[PDB]
């Protein structure tokens, strides 16, 4: 037997409904989602990191002059400086006065870190959305399997074939240009490959770790080497990776709205309380049994005991009934009013049981569902005690579910009064005009 | 990639008033803080805390 709903897109709170296949007694079904996950499509575009700058042997020419050539290295620089007398620890290196030449040469490498400590940038495009769920049906214990919401494949969750709806709600966190680094996932619109400036982000950009072409722009420069020194003087930008890592700013892992949680592997952003899911589960019909076969409940009258509108289970009900065939029998509240916390109840042939709810509304008035019967429990509840609470609100707020009997009334006392001073006037404006017509008539 | 043992900040005193969340914050060394709202508007705040 299909059974078609929709629940909410929350994680952690159960969704709870009965089963009724006509001739079969109502077979209670929670649906609880263990996680759900967006994960996108990726392209890495390049990886950015610390460069190196190396630096080869300087050729000292002795009495005569070198020429610099062009290579195919990155930010390469190559000068030749003339007029140096340099000196080592055996001596005067030259000959000549000033009839020589120093040729540096300097390109810009990847370093040793950037095997380990890089970012990637990544295009994103729409990918998958999937869910781990967890399902509990009659005397089934509680199932689960990784499912795609999607709407169109189904899995197979303890002889029950599920579908899950797509997401009502298209939003994602990433937009299409995003930065990884670490565990951290930026949304940052990066240079295009070959355009990052020097100093900054990408001023380092390489298409792979593992690449043979590599992008670099630096302010690289060649200075004189000082005088009788044989070194290789140069100035350069600051790596603007380690200007990126100090102003970073907050990651999309503190900022990404509805409660999203990033991780990487792969990328995705998971519990996204966005919009509901449409679902569709397929119960096995060994799971139903006849409306004969089950006990009938009647005489039930239901006493709401205790009630806070907190956010747990803070309201208390007890039900009398009178039934047969002693056995287990489901309770469900199909309005939003209240959410049971009970599945189901042992019923004897009379007696009564307790249940317990949660709900939002000042004066709750529920529907209780009780196998092949119902009752309506009505009550006036308390404010709850706690101002701030570390778990998630169990019930739904509904628009008027704050305003009390006292707030109703003095509504009706407005409006109808309101429009009596209104009516009436009316009323004797009428009579006067026909007053005046019979006058004259 | 190797793994080193960070420091942890001292637990912070959580004070509860309506719709508000008062933490009193005695950190070692400057120790982040970040909040962010659950809603459609994640709000984000993002402080260095150096002193009480
Ligand atoms: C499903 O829910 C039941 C009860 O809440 C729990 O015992 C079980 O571990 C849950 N499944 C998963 C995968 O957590």
């Amino acid at each position: 037997y299909e059974h078609t709903a929709v629940m909410p897109n929350k994680v952690g709170i159960p969704y709870k409904a009965l089963v009724e296949r006509p001739g079969y007694a109502p077979v209670h079904l929670q649906i609880q989602l263990v996680n759900t996950r967006i994960i996108p499509s990726t392209n890495l575009e390049y990886i950015t990191c610390k460069y190196k700058t190396k630096v080869p042997s300087p050729v000292v020419k002795c009495c005569g002059a070198t020429q610099c050539t062009s290579k195919p290295h990155p930010d390469y620089q190559c000068q030749v400086f003339s007029g140096v007398y340099p000196f080592m620890y055996g001596g005067a290196y030259c000959f000549c006065d000033t009839e020589n030449t120093q040729m540096s040469e300097a390109y810009v490498e990847r370093s040793e870190e950037c095997s380990i400590d890089h970012a990637k940038a990544y295009k994103v495009h729409t990918g998958t959305v999937q869910a781990m769920v967890n399902i509990t049906y009659g005397s089934v214990s509680w199932r689960s399997a990784d499912v795609y919401v999607n709407g169109e494949t189904p899995a197979k969750i303890g002889d029950a074939k599920l579908i899950i709806g797509p997401l009502s709600s298209a939003w994602s966190p990433f937009d299409n240009k995003v930065v990884v680094y670490g565990h951290e996932v930026y949304n940052y619109d990066f240079p295009e490959y070959g355009t990052g400036k020097a100093g900054s982000f990408g001023d380092l950009q390489s298409r792979t770790s593992t690449s043979n072409d590599l992008y670099a722009n630096t302010n690289l420069k060649l200075q004189r080497p000082q005088a009788g020194i044989v070194h290789t003087p140069f100035t350069q930008v600051p790596s603007g990776f380690e200007r990126w890592k100090k102003d970073k700013g907050a990651p999309l892992n503190d900022v990404a709205p509805f409660g999203c949680s990033i991780a990487l592997e792969p990328l995705r952003a998971e519990n996204c309380a966005v919009g509901s899911i449409p679902i569709s589960i397929d119960i096995p019909d060994a799971a139903f049994t006849r409306i004969s076969e089950t006990p009938t409940v009647s005489d039930l009258e239901c006493k709401i005991t205790e009630c806070t509108y907190a956010f747990d289970f803070g309201g208390i009900a007890t039900v009398a009934y009178k039934s047969s065939k002693a056995g287990n029998c489901p309770i469900h509240s199909p309005s939003g009013v209240a959410v049971i916390k009970e599945n189901d109840v042992t019923l004897a042939e009379s007696g009564s049981f307790t249940f317990h709810f949660s709900t939002a509304n000042i004066h709750p008035a529920f529907k209780l569902q009780v196998c092949t019967s119902a009752v309506t429990c009505k009550g006036d509840c308390k404010p709850p005690k706690d101002h701030i609470v570390d778990y998630a609100a169990q019930h739904t707020e509904s628009f008027t579910s704050a305003i009390s009997a006292t707030a109703w009334s003095w509504i009706k006392v407005l409006v109808g009064g309101t429009s009596a001073f209104i009516v009436l006037g009316l009323i004797a404006t009428a009579v006067v005009a026909l007053v005046l017509f019979f006058h004259r008539h | 990639k190797a793994k080193c043992i960070a420091t942890l900040a001292p637990e912070p005193l959580v004070e509860h008033k309506h719709r508000t969340l008062i933490l009193h914050l005695h950190p070692d060394h400057p120790t982040l803080l970040t909040t962010r709202s659950l809603g459609s508007d994640a709000n984000p705040t993002r402080q260095w805390i150096e002193r009480p």
